[PDB]
């Protein structure tokens, strides 16, 4: 059988917007406070 | 040099201007369009022999040159002249560079070798198999200078791996696996082919099996 | 104190056991010296080689799937992430001593015992060597080949040059994930992760060493017992009845024979083992799934099966929600033909009706649709290998790659009846070639007749003849007839003397009379033999 | 034969893989996937070089 989710030829796209990427909450396991001193 | 441009297109007038058109076109449907290609494709494609060729078919085979290396340079140069693309690549005496490709590192050209294109041809650089008649040639009988010029500007179904997508740093590590993979001897016995098992097979049954079943018969009797 | 010092712990070995009855009865079986019956000897004789070198490989291989930079002695390998199976492989290759040499003696040992047992298949089918007696010893042979088939698989994957990379990528978990409701169980229980999961080579090693060839060798133990225990058959001739073994006892001759034969076949794989390169996996990298050969074929025992993979087309199944792949139909077919090849005679037990006790063999042409039958196997066994190096035979042979994958997908399926027709034919016609030569005689040169113009073949006869240019014609018995005189006596003797030089003429007629003498004195107790079984 | 057999049988489906909807089984998941929301993933080529970069 030919498989269902195939051929469809819509208006062949609009070119794909500029990767505005968002920032990681992978890395925010953190806060960067006003720093780390003696004083 | 003028001259060279002038004699570039003396030999371009009487042999090819049926499939390229006199302007450096392409003759629909009998020849492709040739300005752009430049001097390193003319240098691969004249200096291995394919293009001086002669129908068109599945692919267009390797052939003895039809010209030499005098007239090679007046040809890339007539080609670059009309168009303009990628330069076969020019040693500190002005001709072909063919010793100086060869890069410092071989297990990088190994690993890039194998990974960005030894899927078409074979591990080190046999034939292989392609869709619709088409094949990869063999890697063994091939000029230093035309394997930087044949992955620079790809002339029939090989992707071009350009200036950019590979750097020149690794198509001179690249050619420097391939004429040390093609021209190291098979460490081990007769190199059955490069590609391993369907040789290997055919030589077990053929040179191995064969003589075991000779042995087996003129052992035995037979009744 | 070299014989009397054999007669004493000869008599300490008969003190301590008492051996002497189980061996006399060993050393007075009787082996045929048909030389066919050597074949099945070659998949024994390569596979103590495979102990012998495989052994070896042990304790140098190292299974492991943790990425190792190389660091030794391979150049265009340096600094390239392997797994530590392919290192140590490459170490087996290029540091130890002689180390290559057993690695591909290795390699060719398994190449000669997966092509012998597909060599002694052929023999014992088509010669008929596997009803009534013998079925559960073609089970148990069939078992012992599709595990010398998985267990060589095993083999040139369990280091992890990427060429047997996609083999294990292709096949081992392509079919294995097309599988349609526990497929991705197995596959995952098999892998116990992904594709690179890290415990897939030292299970194939654990598989490979110990495993697979455990059951392998208890198979051949179990299986050289039935050959040994129930006798061995044997082709009818002129003193073979149903019911005895002629031949040669296995103490004087059988058993040097057979350890010269044991001793030649590891001649030739150590000749091959080192003029033939084999598995160059320096030339093949490590396995990185986004790299692959051209060839990508697998080893020739096994491409037969994934060659059904690219000539099987393209015929896949969707029900509600799944998807049979493609991969699904093979491993049914893989299913089909083993299905077929394991219970082979039985099948034909119950399409022939042979309820019977055979030991005689049956010459493969006086059995002719199972000989055709075994031939579409042999051609679609050839069609499915070779359009399995549909890619490299489209390469050199120049060829369409698609033309020769569509020539092997229309070839699998009337080759197979083209071969049966010319097999079934050829069968039969050979068989009318040996019955020909019993009504009319053996063929020599022409004599014309001599008051007419004539042209006759001077057939030499073979029973015995009437008084007219006639023979009394022979009844067929299964046995191969001489259509030479040549095989006869006739010319068959040159100087005695030397290459070079002859020796005197006594001497030749002392050499001819006695071997003369001693051929008929063969013939005359075997046809003496023949006459007390009858008479 | 459980106890032979059951230390084989992983579940193929047991969500594995972090995944941007949350933890994915691993045949529905590649490392072309966002783990969190849109994330640069960058279409590297391997410049087949020993390790560095
Ligand atoms: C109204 C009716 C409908 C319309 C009909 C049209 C009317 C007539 C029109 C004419 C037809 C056009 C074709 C004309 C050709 C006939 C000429 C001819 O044969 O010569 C006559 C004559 C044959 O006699 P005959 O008249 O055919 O009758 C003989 C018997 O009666 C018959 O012999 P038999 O009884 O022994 O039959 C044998 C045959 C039965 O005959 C048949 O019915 C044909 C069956 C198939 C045939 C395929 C080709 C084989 C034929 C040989 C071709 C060789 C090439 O059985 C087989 O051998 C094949 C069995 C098939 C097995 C099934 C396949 C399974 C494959 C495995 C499956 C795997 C798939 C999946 C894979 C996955 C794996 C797990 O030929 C000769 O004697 C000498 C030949 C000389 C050749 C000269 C030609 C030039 C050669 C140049 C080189
Ligand atoms: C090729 C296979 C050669 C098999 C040799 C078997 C001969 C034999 O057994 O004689 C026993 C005979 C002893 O028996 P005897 O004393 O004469 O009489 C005892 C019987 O009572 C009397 O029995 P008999 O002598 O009257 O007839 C028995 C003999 C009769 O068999 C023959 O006639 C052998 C000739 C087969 C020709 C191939 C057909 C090709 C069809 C054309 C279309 C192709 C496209 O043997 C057979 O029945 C089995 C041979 C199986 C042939 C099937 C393979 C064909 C594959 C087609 C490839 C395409 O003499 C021998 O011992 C010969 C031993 C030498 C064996 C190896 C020699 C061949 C060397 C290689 C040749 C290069 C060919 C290139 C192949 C590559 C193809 C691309
Ligand atoms: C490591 C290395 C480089 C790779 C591994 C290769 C491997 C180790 C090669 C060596 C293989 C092996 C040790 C060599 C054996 C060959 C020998 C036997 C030479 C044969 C010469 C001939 C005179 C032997 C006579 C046989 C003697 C008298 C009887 C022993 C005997 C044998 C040998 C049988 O095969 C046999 C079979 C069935 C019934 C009885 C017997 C039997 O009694
Ligand atoms: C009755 C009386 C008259 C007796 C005579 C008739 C009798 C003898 C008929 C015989 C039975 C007949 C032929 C049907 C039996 C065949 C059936 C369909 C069994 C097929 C098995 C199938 C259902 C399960 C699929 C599982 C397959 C076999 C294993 C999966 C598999 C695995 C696990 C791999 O590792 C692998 C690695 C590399 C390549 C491939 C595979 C692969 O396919
Ligand atoms: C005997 C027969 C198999 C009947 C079994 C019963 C049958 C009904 C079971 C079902 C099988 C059907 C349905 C599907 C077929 C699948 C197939 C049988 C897979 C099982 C594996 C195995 C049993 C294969 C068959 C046995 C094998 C082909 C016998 C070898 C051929 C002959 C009889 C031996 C002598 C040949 C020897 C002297 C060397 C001659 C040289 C010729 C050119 C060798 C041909 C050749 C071969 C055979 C290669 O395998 C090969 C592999 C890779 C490269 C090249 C070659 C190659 O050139
Ligand atoms: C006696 C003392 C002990 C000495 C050791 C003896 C053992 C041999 C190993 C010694 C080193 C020799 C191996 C050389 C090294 C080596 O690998 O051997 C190549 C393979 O080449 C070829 O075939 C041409 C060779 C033709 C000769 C005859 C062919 C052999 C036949 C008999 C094999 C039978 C196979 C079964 C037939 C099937 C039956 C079919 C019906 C040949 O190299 P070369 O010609 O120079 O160039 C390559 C290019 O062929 C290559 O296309 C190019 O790509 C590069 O590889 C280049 O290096
Ligand atoms: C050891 C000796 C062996 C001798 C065997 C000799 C072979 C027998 C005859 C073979 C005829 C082959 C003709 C093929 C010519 C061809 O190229 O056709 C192609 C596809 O045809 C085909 O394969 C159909 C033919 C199939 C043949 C039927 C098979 C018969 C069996 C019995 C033979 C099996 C033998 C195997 C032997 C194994 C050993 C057994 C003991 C079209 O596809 P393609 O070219 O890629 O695409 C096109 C663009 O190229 C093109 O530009 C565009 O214009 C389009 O056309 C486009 O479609
Ligand atoms: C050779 C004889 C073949 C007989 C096959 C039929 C016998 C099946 C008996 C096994 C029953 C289940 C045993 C216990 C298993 C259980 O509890 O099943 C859980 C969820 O499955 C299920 O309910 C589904 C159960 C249905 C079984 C489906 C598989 C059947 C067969 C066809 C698979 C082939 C196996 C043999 C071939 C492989 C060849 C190998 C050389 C797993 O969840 P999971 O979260 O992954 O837990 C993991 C721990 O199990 C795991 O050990 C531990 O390693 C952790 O990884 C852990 O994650
Ligand atoms: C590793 C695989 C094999 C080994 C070690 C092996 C070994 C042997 C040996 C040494 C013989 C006696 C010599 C001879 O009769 O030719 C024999 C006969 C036999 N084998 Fe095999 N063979 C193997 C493959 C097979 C296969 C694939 C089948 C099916 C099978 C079934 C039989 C049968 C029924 C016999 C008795 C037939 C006869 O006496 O000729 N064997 N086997
Ligand atoms: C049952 C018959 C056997 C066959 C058909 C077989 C087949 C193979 C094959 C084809 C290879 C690949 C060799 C290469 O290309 O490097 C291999 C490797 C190996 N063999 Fe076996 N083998 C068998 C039995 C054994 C046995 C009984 C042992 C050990 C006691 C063994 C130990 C090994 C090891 C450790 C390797 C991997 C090392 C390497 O490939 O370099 N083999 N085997």
């Amino acid at each position: 059988c030919s498989p269902p989710g195939e051929t469809a030829s819509s208006e062949p796209g609009t070119t794909p917007a500029i990767w505005t990427g968002s920032p990681s909450p992978a890395a925010p396991s953190g806060e960067d406070h006003g720093g780390g001193h003696g004083a | 040099q003028s001259a060279l441009l002038r004699t570039g297109k003396q030999l371009f007038e009487t042999s090819c201007v049926s499939c390229h058109g006199a302007n450096l076109q392409g003759v629909p449907d009998r020849g492709p369009s040739l300005i752009g290609t430049g001097e390193a494709a003319v240098y691969f494609q004249v200096s291995t022999g394919r293009m001086p060729a002669m129908r068109g078919e599945a692919q267009a085979p390797s052939k003895p040159p039809h010209f030499d290396e005098s007239q090679i340079d007046a040809l890339g140069a007539y080609v670059q002249a009309n168009g303009g693309g990628p330069t076969v690549p020019r040693d500190d005496h002005g001709a072909v560079a063919q010793e100086s490709l060869i890069g410092g590192d071989v297990a990088r050209g190994g690993d890039l070798f194998r990974l960005n294109c030894a899927s078409c041809h074979n591990f080190t650089g046999k034939g292989g198999a392609l869709s619709s008649g088409k094949y990869a040639p063999d890697l063994g009988d091939a000029n230093p200078a035309q394997i930087y010029t044949a992955m620079l500007t790809g002339p029939q179904n090989m992707p071009k791996f350009s200036d950019r997508q590979l750097t020149p740093d690794e198509k001179r590590d690249i050619v420097a696996y391939v004429r040390e993979s093609a021209e190291t001897p098979s460490y081990g016995g007769y190199g059955l082919g490069g590609f391993g098992p369907a040789p290997e097979g055919m030589a077990m049954w053929i040179i191995g099996m064969v003589a075991a079943i000779g042995v087996a018969m003129w052992i035995g009797s037979r009744a | 104190d070299f014989a009397k010092l054999a007669a004493a712990q000869g008599d300490a070995i008969d003190s301590r056991y008492h051996p002497s009855a189980a061996v006399r009865r060993q050393l007075n079986k009787v082996f045929p010296t048909h030389w066919s019956f050597l074949l099945g000897e070659i998949a024994l004789y390569s596979f103590i080689i495979l102990l012998l070198t495989g052994v070896w490989l042990t304790l140098f291989f190292d299974p492991s799937m943790a990425h190792v930079t190389y660091d030794g002695v391979y150049q265009p390998l340096r600094g390239v992430q392997m797994s530590r199976a392919y290192e140590t492989a490459l170490d087996i290759s290029f540091e130890v001593r002689g180390g290559l040499f057993v690695r591909q003696v290795h390699h060719w040992a398994a190449l000669m015992f997966a092509a012998s047992i597909m060599v002694h298949l052929a023999r014992i089918f088509f010669t008929g060597a596997f009803r009534r007696p013998r079925e559960a010893n073609w089970v148990i042979g069939s078992l012992l080949l599709i595990l010398a088939m998985f267990e060589g698989f095993f083999g040139y994957s369990l280091p992890d040059d990427l060429l047997s990379g996609t083999g294990i990528r292709a096949a081992l978990s392509g079919i294995t994930m097309g599988i349609p409701v526990i497929g991705t169980w197995m596959h995952w229980a098999l892998f116990g992760g992904d594709f690179p999961g890290e415990i897939l080579i030292p299970r194939l090693y654990a598989l490979h060493i110990l495993l697979i060839p455990g059951i392998i060798l208890a198979l051949i133990g179990a299986h050289l017992a039935l050959v040994w225990f129930q006798k061995h058959t044997q082709f009818p001739g002129p003193g073979r009845t149903e019911t005895n073994v002629v031949g040669v006892r296995v103490m004087p001759v059988f058993a040097v024979k057979s350890g010269a034969f044991f001793a030649m076949i590891t001649g030739v794989l150590g000749l091959m083992g080192g003029l033939l390169t084999i598995n160059p996996i320096w030339n093949l990298g490590p396995y990185k799934p986004s790299q692959v050969s051209a060839g990508s074929q697998p080893d020739f025992y096994m491409m037969w099966t994934d060659g059904l993979i690219r000539l099987w087309p393209a015929w896949e199944f969707y029900p509600f929600g799944h998807t049979i792949p493609q991969g699904v139909w093979v491993a049914v077919g893989m299913g089909l033909v083993f299905a077929l090849l394991i219970a082979y005679p039985f099948i034909e037990k119950k399409v022939t009706g042979d309820d019977a006790h055979h030991n005689l063999l049956q010459r493969p042409r006086d059995v002719p649709v199972r000989t055709a039958i075994g031939s579409m196997a042999i051609a679609l066994y050839l069609l499915l290998t070779f359009a399995c190096m549909n890619d490299i035979i489209a390469l050199k042979f120049h060829i369409s790659l698609n033309a020769t994958t569509w020539i092997g997908r229309i070839g699998m399926v009337v080759l197979p009846a083209i071969v049966y027709f010319v097999a079934y034919r050829w069968a039969i016609s050979l068989q009318r070639s040996d019955r020909e030569v019993l009504e009319h005689g053996v063929e020599t040169g022409i004599i014309k007749r001599l008051p007419h113009g004539a042209y006759v073949e001077l057939h030499q006869p073979l029973g015995p003849v009437d008084e007219h240019g006639h023979p009394i014609p022979l009844e067929y018995a299964g046995a191969p007839l001489p259509k030479r005189m040549n095989k006869l006596g006739s010319g068959g003797a040159p100087g005695t003397g030397s290459f070079l030089f002859p020796d005197p003429a006594v001497e030749h007629e002392a050499l001819t009379e006695a071997a003369h003498a001693s051929e008929h004195k063969s013939l005359t107790a075997l046809k003496e033999h023949q006459d007390r079984i009858h008479g | 034969l459980v106890a032979f057999i059951g230390g084989l049988i992983k579940n193929p489906w047991k969500p594995v893989v972090p995944t941007a909807e949350g933890k994915k089984a691993v045949l529905w998941t590649s490392g072309w996937t966002p783990r969190f929301k849109g994330e640069t993933i960058y279409l590297a080529r391997a410049t087949g070089r020993p390790g560095e970069s």
